[PDB]
């Protein structure tokens, strides 16, 4: 029944940071950290991300982790880095600089201890934990280098939890390191066997959406974490609130995962449009699915009707028929059905809650398990061989020790899931 | 006199919300308990109390909390109400083996308990749904260890059939597989229902275009009532429950019969307009109201049984009895003669307050068993075989601990129904 | 008709102290000592004050000063409240022997006093722990006393049974060991409970996770006062101590019935449940209201003994008793037949103010000797076995003279008493 | 039922002075020396360290000793130095220099004659005397020098009477005199067969203690005498005050001593956080257990979870149920069962008082033996030998007097509580 949250790197610190706020707004919970809601059920399942501490204060069930203490202060500097406790910011001193070898295989490896430490300390803390998610980037130094050591520790603790995360995913315009398809490469090579499942996000496909149906055009990183975190908080608050369909997690991966390898997602949201369509706009259930399904309305840079589904997850937030739904989803896989792949008979699943999000009166998130995820394998891994070719960067990585037949074999692993993709596109 | 209901996941416990308030309604049960004024289904105390002889069961905390947090969780005895903290999620492998195994023994020593209360074990039904982890899984667990100690007993299952076009589920093809397996040979009698076909009577007969489940399990509590409520109510013909099972299952497979219900109509509709008896059960023959998507035409019929409530008179009966076996198209396999059953109570059909359904002063319920099933045997072996092929999702339930073998075994258990349907539908 | 109450130890004190709590409860008495209203337990003055025929003992005079700043301070007279200075140090060689034994004279003259006030004194019993100083060591002490003077009154004891998992008294084996040896030989019939079973049955029965000694000493009372006030008190069937003894004692050697009771129920609990007598006693025959740690399916019954209160019908008794004796798993050695002692009071149960149970209508209490209590003995035997042989805390007893020879035969008693159990369970 | 406490040394007498101004903070008695509580219990079991002297005055039942007026001076110019009355001032004029020889062999020896007629007296005027405790330094002069002395007169006296001591023990980076191993070594030789049970206090992990949970960046060493005397008056009070378990000291020290010589404790305390955290802070009986059992709040510089753990004992104060304190301690006993030696089944045990420390809901006290311990007499055995060898300091010491065959067996009585360490650790 409980949920760890691991937060790491920079881009995962500052998502985090908004991931949380959702999650207290959810529940009526004050940036200081006492409940000051209203709603019987927003205390009722608290307990999946909040520990409460004596006075009734909330304590997220989370670790911050960094290898630079400014990033962690600047988000303790904040409404609600006031509610997570001092216990829960681990970090060093010394970056990591966003060197894969630096936080996995040397440097921040020492610190993985402590975090573990910390984890164990709040394993203990619940009565029976559901999973643990972590969020990070791909391509960075902490976010994926040392989170990926940390995840294969506490799987290897707790092999029957959810091991899920969500990262963001190199976009084909920007990346920040010059080895960042490197250090991509080497997480997907721990990773994907290392995980139940991950959840690709793409920064230039979400900046299009902000301007691209929310007309914007000021947009951070903290807006767009906000829609992130819109798919992230979606998911667990269904399990956490009361429903009319199958509100579990466990549930939604085994739905989700028609082959062990194979568990990357596409995430969507619905509905998400700018404020001057908003009086000219209706709002019913296929409203919701013309959204879910526009791949516009993907977060993540795929194209889902150039691969394949292989799986869908359609959530529902919010009062809805049972009908409409079953219809509206079955008229998808209908009009759909030349991308739906034929191995998997009615592969549209449904999941409702119904609690709407605070503001609005339904919404809709989408997942998709599709081939044309592989895609984004592809580019990186093109990328990775020019690069692997020159050692670029590499020098600093194999002077940290890191061996480059260990580099080859993760360029395998990569292809190893493009041609499984293949496989099952047939 | 006295009978168990056992609401085992979602769909047995919401289902069942519906089918004991329902109950409620029957008698002007107050949420407390407290009845002004039917113990078999009830035990009393000396509050004047009664407690509903049921049995519910969650792995899941939620749904037996909303539950304890509504206004029947007064009505419940807190040890009635039994939830785990994990789910099966929607795996047999979890819900029948690894996890719901362990909790079952709680289950059963709280349904023993009820057994020893009751004085006249008459039998019990099981509700749940072919599809998921409990609903299916633990479900057939339950079976299992019910049918040695209670095997005379009467054994009733009723389940939701999977829709063959909406289906959240996507392994349901195989947890179904393997209740067929399992429930086969344990159970005495499968009922089934499907939302699609529900929708169809909602949208047509009721006019909704937004049916939730929450009126889809009211018409389901409607047709339970008649068959649970009124059957141990006064009528002309009181049929009991083992009556039941004696009058509609010819065969020590199972049998499946389906349910057809009429009136289903709207107060509109109603105006305007007389029922007779034999004017719904005309409707009770029209594929129009069958609560399954499957083509009453297409099969021959094996059983049919008709109960009746309220205002129903054996002579119009016998009537329409009459124009169902010579009007009809109605084919029928030639080992039944067409007995009948039919169960005439006097106790009028009920309404829900604010529910959809009009105010009506006779009704008939109808179950049947037609060959057609098979064709719903097909579409699950397709679906089966498909996933089966490709070994899409089976680590799933390898890790648990179920072997291939098995798997296979049970399409082949089912494939040996469907030639028992096709033998039946062999004249002879 | 007269009895005493002697509390020695902590355990022994404070276990008293809520079994007179519930004397006053039982009779409307004022901690003054004003009764306005049985005289087998008290002593009354020309004031109407009753004084409850009791001895307390404790080495530590923290105990008994607690009793003497509470409110029961009224009651109890000053010479009954017997205190030392120091303590035995969970120690037996010092409780029985160096420290006890020297105030022990006074202790037995108070005794004498109120023997002397008895006129019928039909017998006493002792209340302590099998694990500490004062509660093991002492407390044999007075029985190798109190078996001279009055032999021939009943001597029961009842004492805290030691928890396999927790035990803050890291020579309890020790402790218990030697006062096997010295209590088997001395003692008519020894009682006891484990508080860790208590607690599964506070958490389980009444729903309680943060059962404390004061809760847990109240269960206690609840089965003591059904043994001693309503003993005394009418019935149908009134049973007195000396025929608990004659009734529950099979062997020259002892024995230990272990306790069972049955209603515990939390309010709540008994909303919506009616309980029979049968349903009670059906109860006390699961594992789950066992006082004691100990499977009752794992050994043989050799006595058992129901004691009934308040609405209780004998008719309804005779139907309980047929189906424990037929129903049931009990499996019973040989030599008995199933007399199983039925003690029926008119005497309502009672319940603490503030208390956590439940008002009930009726209640049974149930002794049993079974063969499962060797394993028990086991337990002490590896315990005491692996101290022993390491000599670990050895010098906490041989410097006050205990003597390493006599440990070895203490545990040899022990062995000879799971033998005899290994006897009786071989059926003949 | 009484306790007579000698403080001695520089050390001693410091940490005296705040342990008995915690003892009159737990009874209401002012600085002054009149009692101006407010509870019942405050003055009901004063006994045990009062004497009421006429005019509702307190004296606190102990001698203070020195060689050197101006600590003592210092001591009596602060508070509850006024409480103390004159006759408890026993010292002499010049120092002893933190030399054993002079402290216990030479010099310092003349002092005690006077120090242990005072004790006589103050032992008369005691009812009935449970036992003595001493408080003092192990390689200093006076502390362990004249205090060792000291300790087996009033054994030889008093037989029958727990006879226990708190010594500061040499951290292993703060030595201050150059033979403070030698000071050490000598105690133990006469120490360890002389007393009941000696408890082990390292400053250093007091200094991180401080800082690591506490977070504090100013203490003193009276900061750090304040959690000494935590642990001390910890133990007392519960024998002192009305709980539900079995609280007698000497029980304790039976239920902690499984063979005659070994004899060494652990102390440790829980909460002990600070203040930010303690608005994220629950608690419950497994928080303080989770406390307790983490090395890290221990007072001694050892690792329990290095050495196999004997005995446990347990103390709470405060109300607590008895089934979660008897399952949490369960716990322990069983996921630390690695550590824990297999002869001793359920090898923690419990003490409970129902009286919390003034100012909190409720605290525990840690009490250990285990192997561990041996480590630190393996670290001063090693250092003594080269000293030894060298006879660094021995001069002063041999010119007083002191033989090195007797410091040669005390070498061996060293090494011999080690070897026992091992016969048990297995
Ligand atoms: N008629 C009806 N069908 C329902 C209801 N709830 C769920 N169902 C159907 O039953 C199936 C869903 O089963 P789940 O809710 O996923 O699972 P479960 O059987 O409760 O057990 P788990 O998988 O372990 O959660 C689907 O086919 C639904 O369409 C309901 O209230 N009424
Ligand atoms: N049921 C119950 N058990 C108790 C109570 N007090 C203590 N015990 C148990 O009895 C044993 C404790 O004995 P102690 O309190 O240590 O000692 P004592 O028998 O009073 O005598 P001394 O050792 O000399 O103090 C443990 O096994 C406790 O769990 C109580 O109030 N109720
Ligand atoms: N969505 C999103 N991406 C971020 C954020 N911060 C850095 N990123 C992305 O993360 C990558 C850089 O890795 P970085 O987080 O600096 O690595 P690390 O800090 O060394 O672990 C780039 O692709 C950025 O676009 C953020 O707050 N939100
Ligand atoms: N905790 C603690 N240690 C002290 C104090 N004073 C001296 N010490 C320690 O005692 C040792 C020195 O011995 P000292 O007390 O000067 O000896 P003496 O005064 O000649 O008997 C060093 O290890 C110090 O860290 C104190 O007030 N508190
Ligand atoms: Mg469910
Ligand atoms: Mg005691």
């Amino acid at each position: 029944r409980e949920i760890v949250h691991i937060q790491a790197g920079q881009c995962g610190n500052q998502i985090g940071a908004k991931f949380w706020e959702v999650i207290s707004d959810e529940h009526g919970i004050d940036p200081t950290g006492s409940y000051h809601g209203d709603s019987d059920l927003q205390l009722e399942r608290i307990n999946v991300y909040y520990n409460e501490a004596a006075g009734n204060k909330y304590v997220p069930r989370a670790i911050l982790v960094d290898l630079e203490p400014g990033t962690m202060d600047s988000v303790r500097s904040g409404p609600f880095g006031q509610i997570f406790r001092p216990d829960n910011f681990v970090f060093g001193q010394s970056g990591a600089g966003n060197n894969w070898a630096k936080g996995h295989y040397t440097e921040g490896a020492e610190l993985v201890d402590s975090v573990l430490d910390v984890v164990r300390k709040e394993s203990e803390s619940c009565d029976c934990l559901q999973g643990f998610q972590l969020t990070h980037s791909l391509g960075g130094g902490t976010g994926s280098g040392m989170g990926t050591l940390l995840i294969s520790k506490i799987r290897e603790e707790y092999p029957d939890r959810i091991m899920n995360t969500f990262s963001v995913v190199p976009s084909p315009k920007v990346s920040d390191t010059v080895v960042e398809p490197y250090n991509a490469t080497l997480s997907v090579h721990q990773l994907v066997e290392n995980t139940d499942e991950t959840y690709c996000i793409d920064n230039e496909a979400l900046y299009d959406i902000c301007f691209r149906t929310l007309k914007l055009t000021t947009p951070t990183y903290g807006d767009l974490n906000h829609l992130v975190s819109a798919t992230m908080s979606g998911v667990t608050t269904c399990l956490r609130f009361p429903g009319q369909l199958n509100a579990d997690l466990r549930k939604l991966a085994v739905n989700m995962v028609p082959f062990p390898r194979l568990h990357f997602f596409m995430p969507g949201f619905a509905p998400l449009t700018s404020r001057g369509s908003q009086q000219y706009r209706a709002l019913t259930v296929p409203e919701l699915t013309q959204q879910m399904f526009d791949a516009k309305n993907m977060m993540a840079a795929c194209d889902p009707r150039h691969g394949r589904y292989l799986t869908v997850a359609a959530v529902f937030r919010g009062r809805m028929s049972m009908k409409e739904v079953d219809e509206q989803m079955l008229n998808v896989q209908n009009k759909n059905s030349s991308y739906f792949v034929e191995w998997i008979p009615n592969n549209v699943k449904t999941a409702v809650c119904d609690i709407p999000p605070r503001g609005l009166k339904m919404s809709a998130t989408f997942i998709g398990n599709s081939t044309a995820i592989q895609e984004l394998f592809k580019r990186i891994s093109e990328q990775f061989t020019a690069m692997f070719r020159r050692k670029a960067f590499l020098h600093w990585y194999t002077g940290e020790g890191m061996d480059e037949m260990e580099f080859t074999e993760a360029e395998s692993n990569m292809n190893d899931l493009v041609s499984e993709y293949q496989q099952y596109q047939d | 006199r006295e009978c168990i209901s056992i609401h085992v996941g979602q769909a047995g416990v919401q289902i069942g919300n519906a089918c004991w308030e329902l109950y409620c309604l029957e008698h002007g049960i107050q949420p407390d308990g407290q009845m002004p004024s039917f113990n078999t289904f009830f035990s009393e105390t000396g509050a004047g109390k009664h407690v509903p002889r049921a049995v519910f069961v969650d792995l899941e905390p939620t749904v037996i909390d909303e539950v304890r947090t509504g206004t029947y969780r007064q009505l419940f005895h807190p040890e009635q109400l039994i939830t785990g903290k994990e789910d099966a999620a929607n795996n047999y492998a979890r819900g029948h083996y690894t996890i719901g195994k362990e909790i079952i023994d709680l289950v059963l020593d709280r349904i023993r308990k009820l057994a020893d209360q009751c004085t006249g074990l008459q039998g019990f039904s099981v509700f749940h749904s072919f599809g998921g982890g409990t609903g299916s899984g633990f479900t057939s667990l339950l079976m299992e260890r019910l049918s040695v100690d209670y095997g005379k007993k009467s054994k009733l299952e009723f389940s939701i059939y999977p829709a063959p076009q909406v289906s959240t589920a996507v392994v349901e093809p195989y947890n179904s597989i393997l209740t067929t397996h399992t429930t086969l040979e344990h159970s005495d009698c499968a009922f089934m229902v499907d939302n699609e076909a529900i929708y169809d009577i909602c949208r047509r007969n009721l006019d909704i275009e937004r049916p939730t489940y929450t009126n889809l399990n009211r018409l389901i509590g409607q047709i339970v009532s008649s068959i649970t409520a009124s059957l141990r109510f006064d009528g002309a013909l009181n049929v009991d429950l083992t009556e039941f099972q004696t009058n509609l299952v010819p065969y020590p497979r199972g049998h499946f019969p389906l349910a057809t219900y009429a009136p289903v109509i709207s107060a509109e509709k109603a105006y305007h307009e007389q029922l007779s008896v034999a004017e719904i059960t005309n409707a009770c023959f029209e594929p129009a109201n069958q609560m399954v998507k499957c083509d009453p035409r297409h099969g021959k019929y094996m059983a049919c049984c008709l109960l009746y409530r309220g205002d129903v008179v054996p002579k119009d009966v016998n009537a329409a009895i009459a124009t169902i076996k010579t009007k009809r198209t109605i084919q029928f396999v030639d080992w039944c003669p067409t007995g009948f059953k039919v169960g005439i109570n006097y106790e009028p059909p009920t309404v829900v307050p604010g529910g959809d359904l009009a105010k009506v002063q006779r009704a008939v319920c109808m179950l049947s068993n037609t060959t057609a099933i098979a064709e719903a045997w097909a579409r699950l072996d397709h679906k089966f075989d498909l996933m089966y092929a490709k070994r899409a999702f089976v680590h799933w339930y390898v890790g648990e601990g179920m072997e291939e073998g098995e798997f296979s075994e049970a399409r082949e258990d089912m494939a040996a129904l469907e030639k028992d349907y096709e033998e039946v539908g062999v004249d002879s």
